[PDB]
RNA sequence: CGUGGAAGUCUGUUAGAGUUGGUGUCCUACAAUACCCUCUCGUGAUCUAUGUGUAGGGGUGAAAGGCCCAUCGAGUCCGGCA
RNA sequence: GUCGGGUGAGAACCCCGACGGCCUAAUGGAUAAGGGUUCCUCAGCACUGCUGAUCAGCUGAGGGUUAGCCGGUCCUAAGUCUCACCGCAACUCGACUGAGACGAAAUGGGAAACAGGUUAAUAUUCCUGUGCCAUCAUGCAGUGAAAGUUGACGCCCUGGGGUCGAUCACGCCGGGCAUCGCCCGGUCGAACCGUCCAACUCCGUGGAAGCCGUAAUGGCAGGAAGCGGACGAACGGCGGCAUAGGGAAACGUGAUUCAACCUGGGGCCCAUGAAAAGACGAGCAUGAUGUCCGUACCGAGAACCGACACAGGUGUCCAUGGCGGCGAAAGCCAAGGCCUGUCGGGAGCAACCAACGUUAGGGAAUUCGGCAAGUUAGUCCCGUACCUUCGGAAGAAGGGAUGCCUGCUCCGGAACGGAGCAGGUCGCAGUGACUCGGAAGCUCGGACUGUCUAGUAACAACAUAGGUGACCGCAAAUCCGCAAGGACUCGUACGGUCACUGAAUCCUGCCCAGUGCAGGUAUCUGAACACCUCGUACAAGAGGACGAAGGACCUGUCAACGGCGGGGGUCUUAAGGUAGCGUAGUACCUUGCCGCAUCAGUAGCGGCUUGCAUGAAUGGAUUAACCAGAGCUUCACUGUCCCAACGUUGGGCCCGGUGAACUGUACAUUCCAGUGCGGAGUCUGGAGACACCCAGGGGGAAGCAAAGACCCUAUGGAGCUUUACUGCAGGCUGUCGCUGAGGACUCUCACUCCGGGAGGAGGACACCGAUAGCCGGGCA
RNA sequence: CGAGUGGCUUGCUACCACGAUGUCGGUUCCCUCCAUCCUGCCCGUGCAGAAGCGGGCAAGGGUGAGGUUGUUCGCCUAUUA
RNA sequence: ACGACCGUAUAGUACGAGAGGAACUACGGUUGGUGGCCACUGGUGUACCGGUUGUUCGAGAGAGCACGUGCCGGGUAGCCA
């Protein structure tokens, strides 16, 4: 079977919603944990250095 | 007794399997009654269809050469 | 490389870790305080999913419901005793001790009290041999002479299912069921059928291992792979 | 002679799973792996839904360097980086 | 699809009728996920729709989802998170242990709803009727109360009970047909309340020494049959429910086979087949309360995922509609659905192409190769070789039969079940279509079922049982972590870790020199600390002494890595190839030689065989069975071929409509020669050439597509190896700290482990921190 | 021994193309060459004849089917002018 | 757009001791190629006619479907070898 079209048929399980702290769609159902802001992982906001070119 | 394995396996491996499983399905003398109906109930367990004696003993014999040692000393 | 089949192991995954939420229990000698006062009746027999051996449950005196360590020949019925003064009978459990010389031991305390170590496997025993004030000497079943506390419990006969390895598995789907109740990881691709990234044995045109099999003790994990420390190989000689 | 109904047993487009040949059709496709016929397994080491675990020099691997979201002899994203 | 008609400015495709068709585990019915308003109504056609559109999943506006008893909610599952504790430089990091919480919407467990009616759109939700559960309140009964039962359970075979359905019989109601008198539809009615009880178990009686009983196993003086009795089932029967409902009407009655559902018997496991909440136990009356969230629609060849209205992918239940037949098979047909796998019109419709039918004579001559195609076929009877692990081979092979009609026999309680008989009789053909093996032999490989390169490899590769070696007594071996800690492990040598070989059968020779591992070791070598000498008012530093593991040295070991020759009648470097097998999937020479087979055989098979360069768990030989595995032979068959023809369907061509892409330095009607960086439409010389268009099969544009995969180059990259360079983990070992009292020894008080505890074991060791030596492609 | 022709073999060179000029064998279909195997016309003969052997002109036409092998090449069989 | 071969008469002749054994010429045919044609033979012929299996239309009659004829038998014109 075929990695492409034929494997796209199985994706209808629900996983990244609407987020409850961020309002971003990516507060994984499954996982309980906000990938854009992490909430459900941390008090704090998600946030890193490299989301910007290092001298700005 | 192995006819169930057809052509496969070879000869050691079903002659084996129907030895121990004959010597397993023949008429055991229960250690309570006395009668000749004790029957497999698993691996290792032990059951007379007369009196209702379950028991432990060898995984395909209700008695071992080193469970008849026991009783000796 | 990358880290061999050895090295998956040790993290535990479910793939490599026991059916432990499917074992009924851990068969442990009963506490005592001393005196030996206690007794229970076999209520039924059992097969135990961790061992494919049957075990046997118990209802003691004070009520208690649990599951034993059977030896062969233990019925629904019989009336087991464990202490000092426990009767001298297969099925019973007190210190080597009070157990007499040349006599059939199940499910042996490593340091009393610990609810039994050695000899538990389907048909095996132990061999009390020696006694005294301070060493009792047991005889392992792999042939071990073991010098024990006297005052390590003991079941008296041998363990029940004896002769279970007599009969060959005949066929895969039979060792499959069997490894599906274990702790391991089945069927086993030779290394040397492997690629050399995976495997200290693994590369090569034909199968064959690069190098000698017998491996040193002090080797890392990840090389410690074919005969570790063989003191020797072969059937000559 | 009968009874019995065993089997990683047999035939089988039962359901289901698989994928031998046609090097057929297609090859700006219906389709970034499709179509048709043929073929294999089909009570078991079987197939399957949902839930769940294992994470990147790390998993997972009946081992093909296979697979880890069209990405694998080391995923993906951004950063290092002009 | 066609003919009429409807609506409209406009109609091939929007609607009505008729005719004609398609779908039958789906193209029908109910849903999960996922979508999210796609649902209904009205008004539209700028957009979207493979053409058109009055239509629409499109545009816009309105409307639409009603619950004590259907889900959620509650419970617990693999498992997850949080808090505490501990680690960590630290955390949003990390394992354990505690506590708490989370974790199941079709498809785990679970208090309770049925029938009808109603809407444009909801419906066990609203309405009508009837019913039920829980909590609470009051009243009465009640003092029992929680032990126990239940929730609650694997795979295979099977009996009994039994509803729906389907069919048979007959009656009633209605329809159809019209030579007959047959054919179709209907003949209804729930939850709930009451009641009945088979199986299982037990009890009394009885008194079997051979009887009772089963589909089968089985049962019995430890008490069989028989007789009586307690307990005890259905989503079943029966009565109510019901001058409820429903129907135009009738508004049935019996039977068989029986899904569901109920209840038993048997067999299997080196496999043992959840848990908890909850219910029961434990009465009745009356009354109150039963909130909150979901509920539309699609669920797919247009509502989901795949950029699309995508020929792909996507779970559950309807598995019992009729004929057919072994059948949930074919084929045909209901119910229900559809003509939207959504562009049409025209040409006897050419060439050419796709898919296909039939081909006389020959019959594999085709080809690398029977690739492709064909042959065979169901069922019954007869019959069946070699070989074999005695199972099998085997449907071997081969031969015969096969319909319809009439009248019957046998088995069975009977079937609308099965097996046969006699007579008659039609065809070219009776498994008449459909469904439905071609057969045999030799050789190689792997024993077998199984696994694999999602997307060029299904194989001889991986796996397997079996064989074997290695490590470890558990405070273990092996493995993960920086640590706190953890897997194996609810495990304990009949264990489980690490490897090799790969079913059975016959076997598995010799070699320990090298490398690897391991044991030993007088002596040699072997670090740091401490100690000793020199040096320095001290220090750097130089030297000595002792000496751990390690090495030297000695031994063990090849089912460890591997090896098994040359010369002569010992040399290397240990041995010098044993059984076997052999021109091999290993043999260069090579198409080896002989034979078989053929007209002819680099093929195949057998024999020989000095083997370029076979050979014994780097397993040797051999082998029944099995195989989408490689090679060869035969019978049969045939358009593969001789050698092609005609036909069928869809395209192709013409017409309406819709309407891309690839590609493009320029010029360009070319041809023959030459020339040129040596492979020119374009240069030179000739020749030829009026322009434009249609169809064709592809000679050329070193055609289009891709900064060549091959080769080289770069003080380019990566993956992999090792006795490459250098380092880093890890293991082993000494030493210092923890660390204490009296080169060997005692002790208990730190510390460790066992123990519920008391206490027991061990003990200044071990652990841990630090340093030193050795090993160290495990890793950079 | 000596002199040459060709450009089918092989070797040599590294001129051409590495922002690709798709391999061998085979097949199918078209044109050509002569260094002629057959066929036509000839000369010589160790030419009686018959059958051959050697040579000359000559490219009109012909040169086929099969067994092993992927083979080209080649070996083999039966037909053939 | 025709190439080539076999056979007969010549002739059992010329020639030769014999064995053996021609030619010119005139005829008949075969093969390969070529162009055309279908009276004849053959193929096709999902025009057509018949037989017949399963199922549906109640039976009969007469029909649909079974893939673009369900299958089987015969086959006109035409096109063909
Ligand atoms: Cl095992
Ligand atoms: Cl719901
Ligand atoms: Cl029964
Ligand atoms: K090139
Ligand atoms: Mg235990
Ligand atoms: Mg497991
Ligand atoms: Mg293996
Ligand atoms: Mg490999
Ligand atoms: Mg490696
Ligand atoms: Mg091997
Ligand atoms: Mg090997
Ligand atoms: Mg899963
Ligand atoms: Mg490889
Ligand atoms: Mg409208
Ligand atoms: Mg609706
Ligand atoms: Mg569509
Ligand atoms: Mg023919
Ligand atoms: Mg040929
Ligand atoms: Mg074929
Ligand atoms: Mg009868
Ligand atoms: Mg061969
Ligand atoms: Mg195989
Ligand atoms: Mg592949
Ligand atoms: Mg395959
Ligand atoms: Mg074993
Ligand atoms: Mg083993
Ligand atoms: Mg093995
Ligand atoms: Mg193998
Ligand atoms: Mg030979
Ligand atoms: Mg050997
Ligand atoms: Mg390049
Ligand atoms: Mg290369
Ligand atoms: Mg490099
Ligand atoms: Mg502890
Ligand atoms: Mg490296
Ligand atoms: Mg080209
Ligand atoms: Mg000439
Ligand atoms: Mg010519
Ligand atoms: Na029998
Ligand atoms: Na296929
Ligand atoms: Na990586
Ligand atoms: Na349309
Ligand atoms: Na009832
Ligand atoms: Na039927
Ligand atoms: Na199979
Ligand atoms: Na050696
Ligand atoms: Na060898
Ligand atoms: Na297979
Ligand atoms: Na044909
Ligand atoms: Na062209
Ligand atoms: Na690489
Ligand atoms: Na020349
Ligand atoms: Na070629
Ligand atoms: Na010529
Ligand atoms: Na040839
Ligand atoms: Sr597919
Ligand atoms: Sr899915
Ligand atoms: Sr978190
Ligand atoms: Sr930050
Ligand atoms: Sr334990
Ligand atoms: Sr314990
Ligand atoms: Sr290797
Ligand atoms: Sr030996
Ligand atoms: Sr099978
Ligand atoms: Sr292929
Ligand atoms: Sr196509
Ligand atoms: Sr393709
Ligand atoms: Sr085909
Ligand atoms: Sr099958
Ligand atoms: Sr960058
Ligand atoms: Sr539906
Ligand atoms: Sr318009
Ligand atoms: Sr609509
Ligand atoms: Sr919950
Ligand atoms: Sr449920
Ligand atoms: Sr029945
Ligand atoms: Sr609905
Ligand atoms: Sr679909
Ligand atoms: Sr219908
Ligand atoms: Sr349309
Ligand atoms: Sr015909
Ligand atoms: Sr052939
Ligand atoms: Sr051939
Ligand atoms: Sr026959
Ligand atoms: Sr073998
Ligand atoms: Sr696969
Ligand atoms: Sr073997
Ligand atoms: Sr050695
Ligand atoms: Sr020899
Ligand atoms: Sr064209
Ligand atoms: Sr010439
Ligand atoms: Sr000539
Ligand atoms: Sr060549
Ligand atoms: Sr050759
Ligand atoms: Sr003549
Ligand atoms: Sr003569
Ligand atoms: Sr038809
Ligand atoms: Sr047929």
């Amino acid at each position: 079977t075929g990695a492409g079209t034929p494997s796209q048929g199985k994706k209808n399980t629900t996983t990244h919603t609407k987020c409850r702290r961020c309002g971003e769609k990516s507060y994984h159902t499954k996982k309980k944990v906000c990938s854009s802001c992490g909430f459900g992982k941390s008090a704090k906001r998600r946030d890193y250095e490299w989301q910007s070119k290092a001298g700005e | 007794s192995s006819g169930r394995f057809g052509a496969r396996y070879g000869r050691v491996s079903r002659r084996r399997v129907a030895e121990i499983e004959s010597e397993m399905n023949e008429d055991h003398a229960c250690p309570n009654c006395g009668e000749d109906r004790v029957d497999r109930q698993g691996t290792g367990i032990w059951q007379c269809s007369y009196c209702d004696y379950k028991f432990t003993g060898g995984s395909y014999k209700p008695e071992t050469p080193g469970g008849k040692t026991v009783r000796r000393s | 490389g990358r880290r061999i089949q050895g090295q998956r192991r040790g993290r535990g995954t479910s793939t490599f870790r026991a059916p432990s939420h499917r074992y009924k229990a851990d068969l442990e000698h009963r506490k005592v305080e001393d005196g030996d006062v206690i007794a229970g009746t076999v209520v039924d027999i059992e097969h135990d999913p961790a061992r494919s051996a049957p075990v046997a449950a118990v209802e003691f005196e004070d009520g208690d419901r649990r599951l034993i360590l059977a030896p062969e020949g233990v019925g629904v019925g019989d009336e087991l005793q464990v202490g000092v003064s426990a009767e001298i009978a297969p099925g019973n459990t007190l210190p080597l001790a009070e157990i007499p010389e040349g006599v059939p031991v199940c499910n042996v305390e490593s340091s009393p009290g610990d609810g039994g170590k050695f000899a538990r496997a389907s048909g095996v025993n132990a061999q009390l041999l020696t006694h005294d004030r301070n060493v009792a000497v047991v005889k392992l079943p792999s042939g071990e002479m073991k010098r024990l506390d006297p005052q390590c419990r003991a079941t008296i006969g041998v363990v029940a299912g004896g002769g279970r390895t007599d009969k060959p598995f005949v066929k895969a789907g039979n060792k499959h069921h069997k490894m599906k109740a274990r702790g391991t990881k089945w069927p086993n691709v030779r290394g040397v059928a492997m690629n050399a990234v995976d495997h200290p044995f693994g590369g090569g045109g034909r199968q064959h291992p690069g190098k000698p099999k017998s491996i040193s003790r002090n080797a890392p994990p990840g090389r410690k792979v074919g005969d570790i420390a063989s003191k020797r190989t072969g059937r000559g000689g």
